């Protein structure tokens, strides 16, 4: 049904907003390593 | 220069950008080879001569394909099977082929002879066409006139040139509705005029877009 | 690797002796595959290169848009019914009920075929124009295969390195989006069941269930 | 006779023009690109490749769908399915696919196997037919020699030159009778020997008319 779905959607806001304060720092490792 | 010319007009008219080799010099010319399948000249010149000649034959075919089916309901006609496509078996018959359904009008009933008179008859036609045979030796390939031109209508070169857009967009007019009545005899076994009918009796209950559009996946007629 | 003479090709190692002199590795996704020597003319290689391009773009809209409404119905939110099967969703309009969206008759609801059939004739055909022809109301122009800003809105493309690179994936997502659209239409017409549907039948039963399965469907029986 | 710019040409007499790029110096010549699609030489050479390689797979492909049937109706062996158009389906039954009838022959029973297995080869043989590999080194795409003519059949040029052209033209009819063998099928379930037999019958009665044909519509 939809039970695993609503809960999945929870994921979106919080890997949206992890992003949105670590990707930046997140292109300076690959970066640096590449 | 309103057909021959920078000014001409285009498929796709306002926003139309005619590519380089196409110029207008040659009627017909909107523009259209987005394809890019007339760049080489020599190509181009091969693809005018069949665009032509696959226009006046369909032009032929269109009227070859109404002709029995229309006479068979506003005149006077006994046809077999007034359908084009429905005309093969018309050799078949008990009485074979007969014209206007008169028995002595041809009334041909050997497939052999009217298949092989004609690969005689087409093949020195096309064979003359070409080589330039007695009707004719030495003229334009595409555009013979002279005795091909018994009325001599296109005796002035302006005139003419016009009547060659005319040809064609007649004619390129004629291969699309050949291609209709194709498409939709496969997907309605009726003649052309048949479907017309259908159209002219109910335009809403007929539109393919629901008569067989819902049947051509999963489940058709 | 992608670009210049050094780059991969459609014959792997024994390609280095079958790459035609045109295809010089210029543009995106030049794997030096022309046996048939369609592209030899310059023009003409030009002319179908746009076609490549947006042969491909409609194809990757066409990847999700044929799965989407069904994997939707599956993934067990929202309903589609005949809607979920992409070559069947073309009745859902004309099924009374309005066509709908994502299950909800509160949207579209279009039922009027006639309706979206000229709409979409007249909407295009604008778009389908400009495309033709550089026009105004692109605020980036440029090439016409490539309009920069005014379609490259989250410019990606604004660093040149990158495009050419971005580019390849683009036409090489394309070519492989066209090639399973190719490949979600033959499963269609000789399955006759969802491309999902068919993923379902392989899972099961690999062995079995595969496209020899209905070899014989087709068979000239007298 | 072939060659040259007094070569034979398909229209005969009525030839009259002939494509200017349609000259001789190739096997098969008889100036006939109405279509102009060989114009520019690139693509003509290309053309050229295309037209002998599925000129030498139809060669193949028209003994090897009548070879089995006249076999089979004429009592020479007993196969699985004679007619080409269900000689796949062999690998769909109880004994699989046994060459020439024998059990003990190949004795396949896994298509994908042979599937696979043809890929392999296949792709390998077509790349060593564009790149060369170990029966030679690439001179000519599609006339190799050496390895692949043991026998020397074309060693004096001049036999060369009238052999590339019988080539061509029996390459050119297996073709198109390898697509009569495809429409027969579709029209006729019965195989094209079959059908051959059946003409020779009645020949009045069996034929593509007063047969089938209405039935197409
Ligand atoms: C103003 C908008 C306008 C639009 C959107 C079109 C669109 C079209 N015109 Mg067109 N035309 C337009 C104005 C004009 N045309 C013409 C004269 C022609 C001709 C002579 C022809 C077209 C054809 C075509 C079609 C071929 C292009 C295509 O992709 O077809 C494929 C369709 C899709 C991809 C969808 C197409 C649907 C061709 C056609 O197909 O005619 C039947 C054609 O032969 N137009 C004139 C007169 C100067 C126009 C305006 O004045
Ligand atoms: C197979 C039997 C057969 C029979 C009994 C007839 C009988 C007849 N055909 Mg005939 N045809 C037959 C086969 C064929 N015809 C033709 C093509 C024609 C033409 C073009 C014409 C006739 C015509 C005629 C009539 C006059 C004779 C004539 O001018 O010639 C006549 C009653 C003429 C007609 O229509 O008379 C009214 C006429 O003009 N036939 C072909 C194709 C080449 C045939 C093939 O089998
Ligand atoms: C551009 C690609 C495209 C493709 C691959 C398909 C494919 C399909 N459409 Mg579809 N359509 C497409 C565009 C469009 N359709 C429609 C409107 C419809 C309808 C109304 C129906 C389909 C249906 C179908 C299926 C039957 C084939 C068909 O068209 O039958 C014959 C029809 C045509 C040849 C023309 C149909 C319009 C369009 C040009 C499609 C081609 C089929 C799998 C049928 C279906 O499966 O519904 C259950 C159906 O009923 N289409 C419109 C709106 C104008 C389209 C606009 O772009
Ligand atoms: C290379 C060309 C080739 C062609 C033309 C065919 C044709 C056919 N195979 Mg087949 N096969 C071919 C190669 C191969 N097959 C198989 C394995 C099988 C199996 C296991 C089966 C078939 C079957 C069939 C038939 C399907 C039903 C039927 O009667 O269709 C009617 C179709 C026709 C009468 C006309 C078909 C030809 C048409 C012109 C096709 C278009 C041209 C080609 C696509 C050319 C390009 C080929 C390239 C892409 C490889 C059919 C005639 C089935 C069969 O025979 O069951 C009765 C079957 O079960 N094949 C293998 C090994 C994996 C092949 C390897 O090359
Ligand atoms: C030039 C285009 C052309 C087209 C599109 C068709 C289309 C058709 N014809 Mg032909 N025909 C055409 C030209 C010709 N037919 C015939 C003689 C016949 C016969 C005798 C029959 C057909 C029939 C058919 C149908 C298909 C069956 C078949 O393969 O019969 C053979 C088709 C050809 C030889 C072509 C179909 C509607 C059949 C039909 O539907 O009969 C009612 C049929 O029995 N056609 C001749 C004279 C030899 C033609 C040209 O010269
Ligand atoms: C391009 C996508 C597409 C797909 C996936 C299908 C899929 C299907 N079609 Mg179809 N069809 C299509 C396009 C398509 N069609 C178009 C454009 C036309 C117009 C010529 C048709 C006309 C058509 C007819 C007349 C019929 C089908 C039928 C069928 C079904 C049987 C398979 C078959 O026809 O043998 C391959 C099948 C689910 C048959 C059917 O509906 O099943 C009973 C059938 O009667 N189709
Ligand atoms: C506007 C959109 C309307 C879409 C209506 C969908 C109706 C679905 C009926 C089935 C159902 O509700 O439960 C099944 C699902 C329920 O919702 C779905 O399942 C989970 C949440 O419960 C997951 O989060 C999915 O992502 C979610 O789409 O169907 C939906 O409702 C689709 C989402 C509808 C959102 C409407 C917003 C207004
Ligand atoms: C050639 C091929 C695959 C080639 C693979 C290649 C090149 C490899 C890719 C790589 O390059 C990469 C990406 C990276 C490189 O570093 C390495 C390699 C590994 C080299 C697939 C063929 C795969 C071909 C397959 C599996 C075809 C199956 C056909 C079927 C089932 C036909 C069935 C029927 O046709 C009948 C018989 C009768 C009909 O009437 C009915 C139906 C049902 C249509
Ligand atoms: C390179 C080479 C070289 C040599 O020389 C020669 C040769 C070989 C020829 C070449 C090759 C080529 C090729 C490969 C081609 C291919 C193509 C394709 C397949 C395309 C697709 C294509 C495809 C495509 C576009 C697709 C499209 C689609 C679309 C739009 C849409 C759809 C849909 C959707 C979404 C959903 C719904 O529900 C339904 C519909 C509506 C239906
Ligand atoms: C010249 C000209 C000029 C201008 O340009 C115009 C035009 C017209 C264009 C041109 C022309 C063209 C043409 C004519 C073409 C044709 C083609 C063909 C038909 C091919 C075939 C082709 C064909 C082919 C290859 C074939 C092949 C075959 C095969 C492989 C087979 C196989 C098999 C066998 C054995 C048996 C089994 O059981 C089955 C199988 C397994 C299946
Ligand atoms: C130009 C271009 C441009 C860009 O580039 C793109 C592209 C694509 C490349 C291109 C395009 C094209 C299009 C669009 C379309 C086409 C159409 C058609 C359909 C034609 C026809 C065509 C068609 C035709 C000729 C037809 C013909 C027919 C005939 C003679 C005959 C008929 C008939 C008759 C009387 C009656 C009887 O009972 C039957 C029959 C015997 C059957």
């Amino acid at each position: 049904d939809n039970r695993f779905g609503t809960i999945a959607l929870l994921a979106v806001p919080v890997i949206g907003w992890v992003l949105f304060n670590i990707l930046g720092p997140l292109q300076n490792q690959l970066n640096a390593m590449s | 220069v309103e057909w021959y010319g920078p000014n001409r007009p285009q498929f796709l008219g306002p926003f139309s950008n005619p590519p380089s080799y196409l110029k207008g010099e040659f009627p017909g010319d909107y523009g259209w080879d987005t394809a890019g399948l007339s760049a080489d000249p020599e190509t181009f010149a091969r693809y005018r001569e069949l665009e032509v000649i696959h226009a006046r034959w369909a032009m032929l075919g269109a009227l070859g394909c109404v002709t029995p089916e229309l006479l068979q309901r506003n005149g006077v006609a006994n046809f077999g099977e007034a359908v084009w496509f429905k005309a093969g078996a018309q050799i078949f018959q008990e009485g074979g082929l007969d014209y206007l359904g008169n028995p002595s009008l041809i009334h041909a009933q050997s497939i052999v002879a009217i298949l092989l008179t004609q690969l005689v008859l087409m093949g020195l036609i096309e064979g003359y066409r070409v080589n330039g045979g007695p009707a004719g030796e030495g003229l334009d390939a595409l555009y013979p006139g002279e005795a091909f031109d018994p009325l001599g209508l296109a005796d002035d070169p302006d005139t003419f040139a016009e009547l060659k857009v005319k040809e064609l967009k007649n004619g390129r007019l004629a291969m699309v509705s050949m291609l209709g009545f194709g498409v939709q005899g496969l997907i309605t076994r009726k003649g052309p005029i048949e479907n017309l009918a259908d159209h002219l009796a109910a335009p809403d209950a007929t539109n393919f877009w629901v008569d067989y559009a819902p049947k051509s996946a999963g489940i058709g007629y | 690797e992608f670009y210049g003479p050094d780059r991969a090709k459609w014959l792997g190692p024994f390609s280095e002796g079958s790459v035609p002199s045109y295809l010089k590795g210029e543009f995106p996704g030049d794997y030096g595959w022309d046996t048939a020597g369609l592209s030899a003319d310059p023009e003409t290689f030009a002319r179908y290169r746009e076609i490549e391009v947006i042969h491909a773009r409609w194809a990757m809209l066409g990847a999700l848009g044929c799965l989407t409404p069904e994997l939707l119905q599956n993934n067990g939110a929202a309903d589609f019914g005949e809607a979920a099967v992409w070559f069947k969703a073309g009745a859902s309009i004309f099924n009374e009920d309005g066509l709908n969206y994502l299950g909800n008759p509160s949207l579209i609801h279009a039922q009027s075929i006639v309706a979206v059939l000229l709409t979409q004739l007249v909407i295009m055909g604008a778009a389908e124009a400009y495309r033709y022809s550089g026009e105004g109301p692109v605020e980036t122009s440029g090439d016409s295969l490539y309009p920069g800003g005014f379609f490259d809105p989250l410019g990606l493309a604004d660093d040149p390195d990158t495009l050419a690179e971005l580019k390849v994936k683009e036409i090489k997502n394309g070519r492989l989006a066209m090639f399973s659209m190719f490949g979600f239409f033959v499963q269609g017409l000789v399955t006759g069941k969802s491309p999902l549907e068919n993923l379902a039948d392989h899972l099961a039963e690999p062995s079995v269930n595969n496209g020899f399965a209905s070899a014989t469907k087709f068979l000239p029986l007298p």
